[PDB]
RNA sequence: GUGAAAUUCUUGGAUUUAUUGAAGACUAACUACUGCGAAAGCAUUUGCCAAGGACGUUUUCAUUAAUCAAGAACGAAAGUUAGGGGAUCGAAGAUGAUCAGAUACCGUCGUAGUCUUAACCAUAAACUAUGCCGACUAGGGAUCGGGUGGUGUUUUUUUAAUGA
């Protein structure tokens, strides 16, 4: 939960979008899948 | 009995419950293959279930342990133990709460969840 | 009983003001550059896009139109301007 | 002032003050014009076309990036429409609700709204024929507009 | 509707001055209003003003000292000839030594005294006293 | 049943009790110093048909605007013509009681009507008893709808909605 909703930013200026109560980056990639 | 989440539904699927056991059962005749009738459990829907399968079945184990401790507290005329059910393949954690009753009978108690179905569909 | 030199008002007051009630009417929205998961394609989109913009190569929707602002689809790495 | 109505709500869009093209924009005006012409050949209205360029392509404003209006680009490429789209839309909605009253003659409110629609239609028709973008012999009618839009 | 934009400006001016406000703001703006405030600031009945552009129709801010009794308008612009200058001054101004009625001639915008000195004649805008 | 009786109908037992069914209306409480509609007006479910407000928009075009005799649409109730049913209520009318008192002036039946279809009919204390369009000029709290920002809690978590 911390690393998912810990305000991730990329190397180049680019921040991802993350919804509320969402808990896994693997799960985000599985939604993309 | 009370638990921090509400008991939704307790149902029998016993073969003697549907009147098709090979024998009509006898009190204290626990050597029958159809002695322990299957009883399916369902609790209230919680938005905080563990979304991993082993942690989920182990939380089922914990809830059955809570049933076991409270029944050993307040229903001491009944006997109880845990039997490691494994009858479904690749699930190595099932625990049937087996209850013996001084009416001479015995049952298995096992937890079902929408979370079990949703993780099986995830699998 | 409400004193302020309107010649040089506070930028905070102008930001809190209505969009046309600014001293010079300017647009409050902006554009964005996004990076898809499917192809890492950077695309320019409107912050208030009324259309569900998708990526070019991967047909992956980037945003959803909802009223005032456009709601981005999940897992897209964005930047202002 | 929301004429033919009691409304006074104000909900519009602004303008960036500087009239020149934006700095971060790094495309071709010719590619823009091609995209426009291909979209119009695909069959969209210039308003929706400008919306598409604003959302998907990040095209801020057509007269900002290019010296031409969207309609002027379309006409220069030969894709000028027959009627202005606003009058087209009024005619189409009027026919739609005309069929709706044909289904259900009971809606006096649909009668009222159709009347006001016809009023605005006549106002814009007088205006367009004043501009003479419309043929001077042109006339809006029920049968005329139904034969036009259907 | 909003017909007379300059008269709307003048009434906002008169309203803020009757309130006793210290600076005013005017949207929209035009060159005739510009010349109006130009000759007004020249005759010192006000303080200092400033234009701001918006590319639509600009805005005007005036810091005004204390010296507006009443600014006015004649909403139909009547042609004013030479004796009509006197007639309109006698009509509008409460005493002849002071007060200024404003005229647009082909030689531009000016008060009655400058218009008499220039020997011009044209249409009437309004007055300041 | 009224202030009071009384007409009324109850052994083929009314009223009542329980079990229903039919009819036709109605859509309470929730309900607001709320909402929607040009007004009159608009509260059961769901669906469809369209429509509309407002908010948001770096979409559109570029005066296309207002006031408006003539003319056009709508217009509560009732009323009028042709149909329907027609529970209830109910101008008329018919009666019981006319008893002291109207301080306590009705009771019962019941036509039109009440609703609907197709038409008319254009009045209302149809009132904010207060021409329109436009601009300026006090604050302070509200609320509703839309949007924005951030804050928290409730909320939930590879699911179809993240709402309060
Ligand atoms: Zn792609």
């Amino acid at each position: 939960q911390e690393d998912v909703q810990s305000s991730i930013v990329d190397e180049d200026g680019f921040t991802l979008v993350v919804g509320k109560n969402t808990k896994s980056l693997n799960s985000i990639r599985k939604k993309i899948l | 009995m009370k638990l921090p989440l509400s008991v939704k539904s307790i149902l029998p699927v016993g073969s003697a419950f549907r009147y098709t056991s090979l024998c009509q059962p006898v009190p204290f005749a626990y050597s029958d293959p159809d002695f322990f009738q299957d009883v399916i459990l369902e609790f209230e829907t919680s938005p905080k279930w563990p979304d991993e399968i082993t942690s989920l079945e182990k939380a089922k184990t914990a809830f059955l342990l809570k049933i076991q401790e409270e029944l050993s507290a307040n229903s001491s005329t009944y006997r109880s133990f845990f039997s490691r059910d494994e009858s479904i393949p690749y699930n190595l954690e099932i625990v049937t709460l087996n209850i013996l009753t001084p009416e001479g009978y015995g049952f298995k108690f096992r937890v079902l969840t929408e979370r079990d179905e949703i993780l099986y569909l995830r699998a | 009983v409400l004193v302020q030199d309107l010649l040089h008002p506070t930028a905070a007051s102008e930001a809190r003001k209505h969009k046309l009630k600014t001293l010079v009417q300017g647009p409050r929205s902006y554009f964005l550059d996004v990076k898809c998961p499917g192809c890492l394609n950077i695309t320019t989109v409107f912050s208030h896009a009324q259309t569900a913009v998708t990526c070019e190569s991967c047909s992956t929707i980037l945003c959803t139109p909802t009223g005032g602002k456009a709601k981005l689809s999940e897992g897209t790495s964005f930047r202002r301007k | 002032g929301r004429m033919h109505s009691a409304g006074k709500g104000i909900s519009s869009s602004a303008i960036p003050y500087s009239r020149n093209a934006p700095a971060w924009f790094k495309l071709s005006s010719e590619s823009v014009i091609e995209q426009i012409v291909k979209y119009a050949r695909k069959g969209l209205t210039p308003s929706q076309i400008g919306v598409l360029l604003r959302d998907a392509h990040g095209v801020t404003q057509a007269r900002v990036i290019t010296g031409n209006k969207i309609m002027r680009i379309l006409k220069s490429n030969g894709l000028a429409p027959e009627i202005p789209e606003d009058l087209y839309y009024l005619i189409k909605k009027a026919v739609s609700v005309r069929k709706h009253l044909e289904r259900n003659r009971k809606d006096k409110d649909a009668k009222f709204r159709l009347i006001l629609i016809e009023s605005r239609i006549h106002r814009l028709a007088r205006y367009y024929r004043t501009v003479a973008v419309l043929p001077p012999n042109w006339k809006y009618e029920s049968a005329t507009a139904s034969a036009l839009v259907n | 509707t909003r017909s007379s934009v300059l008269a709307d400006a003048l009434n906002a001016i008169n309203n803020a001055e009757k309130t006793g406000k210290r600076q005013v703001l005017i949207r929209p703006s035009s060159k005739v209003i510009i010349k109006f405030l130009q000759v007004m600031q020249k005759h010192g009945y006000i303080g200092e003003f400033e234009y701001i552009d918006d590319h639509r129709s600009g805005k005007i801010v005036v810091q005004l000292n204390g010296r507006l009794n009443k600014c006015g308008v004649i909403s139909p612009r009547f042609n004013v000839k030479i004796g009509d200058i006197e007639k309109w001054t006698a009509n509008l101004l409460p005493a002849r030594q002071f007060g200024y009625v404003i005229l647009t001639t082909s030689a531009g915008i000016m008060d009655h005294e400058e218009a008499r000195r220039k020997h011009v004649s044209g249409k009437i805008l309004g007055f300041v006293y």
